[PDB]
Formats: C-alpha cells, structure tokens, sequence
C-alpha cells in the first residue's frame, strides 16, 4: 500500500491557501494522472486539511483528526509575513508538527529579486524563533493562480513543492514496523498450557519464543510468549491490527489484568503524571451540562481501562465549561503504560465527557 | 534611491506589506515619514475593502477603576489575530481610554480610534471592529475573564473579592438576564404564561391541570433567567440567592459579553472551495 502522509495548509486568509491546494491537485493530476482534499505523487498518497483556526485545529487534533506529518506555510511574497504569521508558526510548535515547508505565493507579482530575498529571510527567521530549522527549510517561490491557469513555468513550482512533500517529510512509520504492543483486554487460565491474555495488537509483531514485558498498573513483569492464537487456532505470529490471544510462560492468571499492556522489552514505561491537551464535550455533543473546577476528579481511559486522576489547571484558569479546550496536568492514582501522543478519554460515572492527548510525560 | 535596505527600514517601522512599502517609498522619493503618510491614505481604502467581511472572532476585555467598570468587544476574523500582540495592544488601548474617559457610546470610541484601527487593518489584513462597550457602576466591582471569549462585570454590596469573583464566574457560565426573579416584568411573565398554556393544552392536558402546571412553570421560568434564582455553579445544591444571604451580601448589577454574540457562524467547506477553483 502506498505510504500515507497527512499534511495541512496554514497562513493568512488572503494569501492563497485554497488556490494552492487546488493547484496541487490540478498539476499532480495533469502530470501523473490518477473537510479534506486528497492527491497522489508516484510514491505517496496525501490527505490535506486546512488550518483556519487555532482552537479549531487543536480540538480536531484531540478528537481524532490525524495529526499533520507536515505543514505547508503559505505566505504571499507581495506582503511577506503578517504579524499573525508568528501565531501560525506558534500553533505548529504547540501541536508539534514535525516539519514545515513554505510556499511563497504570488511571486508572479513581485519583480524585484532582492525583495523576494527579504521576504525569504524574514520567514526563515520567524521559523527559527520557534525552533523550526529555518536555515534548512524548503521555500518554494511559486504562483498558485498561474499554475492553476496552466502556465508551464509555475506548474513546475507546484511540482517542486510536491517533490519536497515527498523528500522532506519522512515516510511515516507504519504500525507493523513499531515495537510490539498489545493492550490487554481479558486474561484466562489454561491448565496444561498456561496463562493467555487477549487483545488487538496495536503495533509490531509477536512471535512464539519472544520475551515481553507486562507494563502498567502493577510493577512491570517479564515473560516469554509460548504461543499465539486466533479464534482458538495457533499462529506462527500475531501482527498489528490482529485480534489474538498470547500464551505466556510461567506467569499466572492473577498476576496480569486488563489495562496492562504487553510490549517489547524496554520500549514502553509506566507513568503517573503528564501534561495534556484536553477537549471537554459540549452538552449537544453528549457531554457535561455544567462547568467543573479545580477539584474535578474524573477517570482517564487509556486503551482498555479507566484510571482515576486529579488535575491541575493552568495558571489563571479556575473553571472549565463544556466545549472548552485547555491544557492540564494530570496525576493518576496509579501508573499506566504511556508515551507522548497517546490519546485518552475523560469519563465520569463511566460516560465519556472529554478527550485528550498526552503532550509530555512528567513522572 | 529605493534600495532593498530602505524598503526593509520602512517595513520594520510600519509592519506594512513589502510591496506596499516599495510603492509608498517610491512615490515619496525615499522620505520615510512621507511614505508613512502616503500609506495612511492608502490604508483607509485597504480597510474599506475588508469592512464587509464577517468579523466574529476577537476578544472581550474588562477593566475596573474604583466604582466604574468597562466591558468591551473588539472583533477580528480569526483567533490567530485575536492572539496577536498588536491586536491585543489595540484592544487594551481602547479599553484604557473607555475607562479613563467614562465612554459608553461606542461611536465615540470608534471615532477616537478609527485612524489607529485602519492602520492595524492595513497591516494585519483582517477586518477589525470596535463593536460594543458598556459600563457598570457599583459600590464594589469585580470582573471575570473566561479566556478572551467571555467577560463579566459584577456590582455588589457586602461581598468580598472572592465572593464577587465567584458570582462573576457563575454569570459567565449560566448567563442570567435578570438579577432577581421579581425583576421579570409582569407583562413578560404573562406572555410566557400564555406560551406555556398553549403548549400544555395541545398536549391533551385538561384545562384545570394545565393551568396549575403552568403556574409551576412560571416559577421555574423566572428562577432560571435570574441570577439569584439560579443554582450556584460551584455548589448547585444552593441558589446564588441563598449564597448571597449566607454572606449578608447583594448583587446590584452585572454584564456579560461573549465574543461574536449575535453574529451568525459562517460555515466553511474547504474541499468544496478547492473543487470550485479546480475548473
Ligand atoms: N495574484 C495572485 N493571487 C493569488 C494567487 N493565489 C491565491 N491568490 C489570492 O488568494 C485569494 C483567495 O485565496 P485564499 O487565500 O485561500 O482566500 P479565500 O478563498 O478568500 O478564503 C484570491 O483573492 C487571490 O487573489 C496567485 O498565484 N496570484
């Protein structure tokens, strides 16, 4: 299957994001044949969204919209960066977009080479101010509208941008290529065979003979896989995406529980305290009807289980209303296997009232 | 004499568009001050072009000076601009002036700041609008800001800083439109009575039953729209009226603004807009 890359455009309302995206689709179709937009290069398939609003983007990211692998910052060369260009880039930094490419639009309306260079240097300096690698950032001098009007010269610049999408955004790592992880759903005992834990392999592959760690909730344990099965039939291995039962050596039924994960040794750790970005459902989205305050003590649902936590609101924030998005520091009552980027639900009484992403593990 | 370096200098001073700077400087024979003046006239026409755009984002700001408080809405098109330091500084400057001058007529505030607004629009490239302003006067005043999107002023008697803050937070969350249930006019209560009786009647409730149910609904109605009849958001087993009585306090006034109130949410379909251009 052709690699999938999630990109997005960000920039001033007037600087041509829509025109560019249309031009990318048009030129890639003419060249290579065949809400969000999609387009393909010979080597990659792209899903492309717009980022018109800061809060809107953060909410979308939290509620499930796949994070951008890369962003295209669109700046018209006629103006150069706007004051709010730093807020566009600051959004990128805040959600941690791994790469930014710049498309300098409307270069057909700028005659002076020295002026294009001033604009370019400003953009590089802004990028570096927010710790993007401004010196090494690809900047394409193009014209969305003229490319869309089929001017050969400017079509080539659309193809150039596409080349950088291809070369500068590394191929996103596939689940199967990541270190093994299975979230445990159920635990059964089998006499004359031993303990079996079930779940859907989230990443990687588990084979008979391989060591695993059992991580979260309780002190980590290690075991060896002595079998893998699917609907009571033995498999040589279990792969990412597959619902399996993993048979374990020696370890006993009472020593393992739902909410723990099976993992390749050394690749995931349990934590209790983390920084997060959260979104609280509105009433119409089936959420809370009323605000909560500093003493709110919900459950945090990680993969297969709830863990109670307390919260620390940001400085100056005393109230959270339905529909809000905010940052919060969460301290769980016991550890759970986690990495930066892990999504969770916020629940009360077993009902989902919000969503979050782990931004930064602390302890 | 229109060097890149001279263009650079004018751009750092004004934050104006690169090409706009080049043009103004060229017409001014290189005089920076004259170019800034030229850009000033140009800018009114740039802003006029944006004045028709819906500006439903922006900020609410509040400021108190003793017995006088101001609440203010300043709009822009995107929340990226609402966060920008320059937009923030403009809204703060407008606020400071409204407090200092005790200005409650938004057209006075608009007139005072039109030139600055235009220069800001010309450089930010979004419609910006000073939309509304109000004052609250009171013995004790407090405010609450729920981020930039909701602001509240509360006026009280007999209430300490914390109590006033908590009532302002309550108002922000629960949007009463009256202070007390008895402040709802007899005329409004009688109209709402007829609304509810019509509804109750057509659901098959016999007249005598409907009438008595609706009398109950009117108490619920004037409670729900009044501050003192609402359940206190921080302890909803009590009303705000009970809270105030526990503290031997009263509320004499409040005002809540929320950004974009009364401006229709424009929906955007990015995929469709891209397809439209793909002719
Ligand atoms: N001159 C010129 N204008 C462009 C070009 N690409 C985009 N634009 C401008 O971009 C504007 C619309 O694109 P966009 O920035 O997405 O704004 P929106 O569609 O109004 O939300 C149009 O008014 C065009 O003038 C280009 O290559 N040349």
């Amino acid at each position: 299957t052709k690699p999938h890359v999630n990109v997005g455009t960000i920039g001033h309302v007037d600087h041509g994001k829509t025109t560019l995206t249309a031009a990318i689709t048009t030129v890639l179709a003419k060249t290579y044949g065949g809400s969000h937009v999609e387009y393909d290069t010979p080597t990659r398939h792209y899903a492309h969204v717009d980022c018109p609003g800061h809060a809107d983007y953060v909410k979308n990211m939290i509620t499930g919209a796949a994070q951008m692998d890369g962003a295209i910052l669109v700046v018209a060369a006629t103006d150069g960066p706007m004051p709010q260009t730093r807020e566009h880039i600051l959004l990128g930094r805040q959600v941690g977009v791994p790469y930014i490419i710049v498309f300098l639009n409307k270069c057909d309306m700028v005659d002076d080479e020295e002026l294009l260079e001033l604009v370019e240097m400003e953009v590089r300096e802004l990028l570096s101010q927010y710790d993007f690698p401004g010196d090494d950032t690809p900047i394409v001098r193009g014209s969305a509208l003229k490319a869309l009007e089929g001017d050969a010269e400017w079509e080539a610049k659309i193809l150039e941008l596409a080349g950088f999408l291809d070369s500068y955004i590394p191929e996103p790592e596939r689940a199967i290529d990541k270190p093994f992880l299975l979230p445990i759903e159920d635990v059964f005992s089998i006499s004359g065979r031993g303990t079996v834990v079930t779940g859907r392999v989230e990443r990687g592959i588990i084979k008979v003979g391989e060591e695993v760690e059992i991580v979260g909730i309780k002190e980590t344990q290690k075991s060896t896989c002595t079998g893998v099965e699917m609907f009571r039939k033995l498999l040589d291995e279990g792969r990412a995406g597959e619902n399996v039962g993993v048979l374990l050596r020696g370890i006993k039924r009472e020593e393992i529980e739902r909410g723990q994960v099976l993992a390749k040794p050394g690749t995931i750790k349990p934590h209790t305290k983390f920084e997060s970005e959260v979104y609280i459902l509105s009433k119409d989205e089936g959420g809370r009807h009323t605000p909560f305050f500093k003493g709110y003590r919900p459950q945090f649902y990680f993969r297969t289980t709830d863990v109670t936590g307390t919260i620390e609101l940001p400085e100056g924030v005393e109230m959270v209303m339905p529909g809000d998005n905010i940052k919060m520091v969460v301290t769980l009552i016991h550890p759970i296997a986690m990495d930066d980027g892990l999504r969770f639900a916020i629940r009360e009484g077993g009902r989902t009232v919000g969503a979050g992403v782990v931004a930064k593990v602390l302890g | 004499e229109i060097t890149a370096s001279l263009v650079k200098e004018l751009r750092e001073r004004t934050g104006a568009g690169m090409m706009d700077c080049k043009k103004a400087l060229t017409e001014a024979n290189g005089d920076i001050e004259l170019a800034i003046e030229n850009m000033r006239k140009s800018g009114a026409i740039k802003a006029a072009k944006k004045a028709g755009n819906v500006a439903a984002d922006g900020v609410i700001k509040t400021k108190i000076d003793g017995n006088y408080g101001i609440i203010l809405e300043v709009n822009c098109q995107t929340d990226f601009v609402a966060k920008d330091a320059g937009f923030q500084a403009f809204a703060d400057k407008v606020l400071d002036a409204a407090v200092a001058g005790k200005i409650t007529d938004v057209e006075v505030l608009k007139a005072q700041f039109e030139e600055e607004r235009v220069a800001l629009v010309a450089k930010i490239g979004e419609n910006i609008n000073i939309r509304r302003v109000a004052a609250l006067e009171g013995d004790v005043l407090g405010s609450y800001q729920h981020g930039a999107r909701i602001g509240v002023l509360v006026a009280a008697k007999g209430a300490d800083e914390e109590l006033v803050k908590h009532i302002a937070m309550h108002v922000a969350a629960s949007k009463p439109e009256f202070i007390k249930p008895e402040d709802v006019s007899a005329e409004v209560v009688e109209k709402e009575y007829q609304v509810q009786l019509d509804i109750a009647m057509q659901s098959g409730k016999p007249k005598e039953i409907a009438e008595k149910m609706v009398e109950g609904r009117m108490k619920k109605f004037t409670g729900e729209v009044s501050l003192t009849g609402q359940p206190f958001v921080m302890e909803p087993s009590k009303t705000v009226g009970q809270l105030l009585k526990e503290h031997n306090a009263e509320v004499t006034g409040f005002i809540r603004f929320e950004v974009g109130e009364g401006i229709e949410k424009v929906e955007t379909d990015f995929a469709a807009e891209v397809a439209a251009m793909s002719k």
